[PDB]
């Protein structure tokens, strides 16, 4: 499967030398790779697994807005358009396959809330970016999607994880973002990440100095948006 | 413009 | 060809875009479009060509020198080895790609001495990057090929463009480079950036504003590299 | 380390 006759463990290795390379289409092959072969994989290989779909269509994301906006200036050639939704298909394609190894079968195989919870987080993060590219009679349901996604990872986030989990704040973040920017809900973004800071806040004198440090710093980014949102 | 979550989450 | 269904006037459109949503892969392949047409390229056409290759080929090398550290660190499994020559064999591909459009046909129709030395510059460049990672057998052959289009690009550019001229500037500051990189002539590089840079200080007063800023600042860089090697 | 020249050149 382009990958297919390499070992799990080479695979997994080759997506961290990709990582240091920065070469994230590279890792994105080779975590692929490695979740084909079938097994679960562990929190560090999860993580791999993000990062490297993540920048990968960071990418795209960005230079669909450059274009996006190029073209909308030019209706206020048919090669703008072309362009645009070249890198529009290639977005979506790479949307469609993160949400293919989540169908199958990370997210039926994953017991444990901490994977269970990432990978559906993933699955509601994926359809997001599709729905930031999407124009009707799908955008809907796609939009459905990825609130069904998040709120199945919240739901277990909350009966399963504690306030400062990072990926139940992660998660909470992402929902977050979600209602102000594609669900045109902002005051369910602002009351979710006011509620999720100061539920996090009450619970960090739990922590270690380690944990404090991972869990603060995704409370400034809900910070940092509230702050852009009010 | 709204920050989202880093991809690795500890 | 990929391209070949494309019009000309199109692919340069479109390689413009690319460039402005930092696609270069994309903007790569939209130039070796518009080479293939078979017509010659305008100086802002060579200029695009160039700098998308220079960014394919720079994130090449920088992931290339990423990987063969971690490979010397490694012998001081045959993971990291095979990785560095899969990142290795890519970049000697672009490398081979580029050599081929000018030597199909750019560098035999060009006959002003912007366009030719350019493309001739080009050519240095390109078995430059290619000696970068070479080693031994062709790694002779290949500098020789390097020195060989670079030097026939500094004898025309000395018969025909004024001290200032920023193509004959950079290409001086590349021969430099592969004097004190490649071709172990520290000595030489250094000559070479002094009498460079001192004869284009000499005929500055000849120059626009507009002018004098572009040839200041591959001068500047000259002066960097004397900096460093002195 | 050294510097080269850039890839666009008036
Ligand atoms: C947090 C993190 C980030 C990673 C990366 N970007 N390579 S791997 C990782 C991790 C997770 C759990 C246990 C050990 C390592
Ligand atoms: C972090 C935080 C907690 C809040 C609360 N539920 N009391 S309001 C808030 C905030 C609001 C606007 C801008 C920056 C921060
Ligand atoms: C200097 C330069 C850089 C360019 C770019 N990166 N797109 S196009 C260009 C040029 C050259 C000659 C005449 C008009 C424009
Ligand atoms: C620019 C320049 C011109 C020089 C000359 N031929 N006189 S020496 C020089 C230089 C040397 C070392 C470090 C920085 C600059």
């Amino acid at each position: 499967g382009a990958m297919g006759s390499m070992e799990r463990a080479s695979l997994i290795q080759k997506a961290k030398l990709a990582e240091q390379a920065e070469r994230y289409e590279d890792m994105a092959a080779f975590m692929k790779g490695a979740v084909e072969k079938g097994e679960e994989l562990s929190c560090e290989e999860r993580n791999l697994l993000s990062v490297a779909y993540k920048n990968v269509v960071g990418g795209q994301r960005a230079a669909w807005r450059v274009l996006s906006s190029i073209e909308q200036k030019s209706n206020e050639g048919p090669e703008v358009r072309e362009y645009r939704e070249k890198v529009e298909t290639e977005l979506q394609g790479v949307c469609d396959t993160v949400l293919g190894l989540l169908d199958s079968h990370l997210i039926k195989e994953a017991g444990d809330a901490e994977s269970r919870v990432f990978y559906l987080k993933m699955k509601g993060d994926y359809y997001r970016y599709l729905a930031e590219v999407a124009t009707g009679d799908d955008k809907k349901r796609i939009i459905d999607s990825a609130r069904s996604a998040y709120q199945e990872a919240m739901d277990i986030s909350k009966k399963e994880m504690p306030p400062t989990n990072p990926i139940r704040l992660g998660l909470a973040l992402n929902f977050s973002v979600f209602h102000y920017e594609i669900a045109n809900s902002p005051e369910e973004a602002i009351s979710l990440a006011k509620t999720t800071f100061d539920e996090a806040m009450a619970d960090l004198h739990t922590l270690s100095e380690d944990s404090y440090k991972d869990s603060t710093l995704i409370m400034q980014l809900l910070r940092d948006n509230l702050t852009l949102w009010t | 413009r709204s920050h989202s979550s880093p991809a690795s989450l500890q």
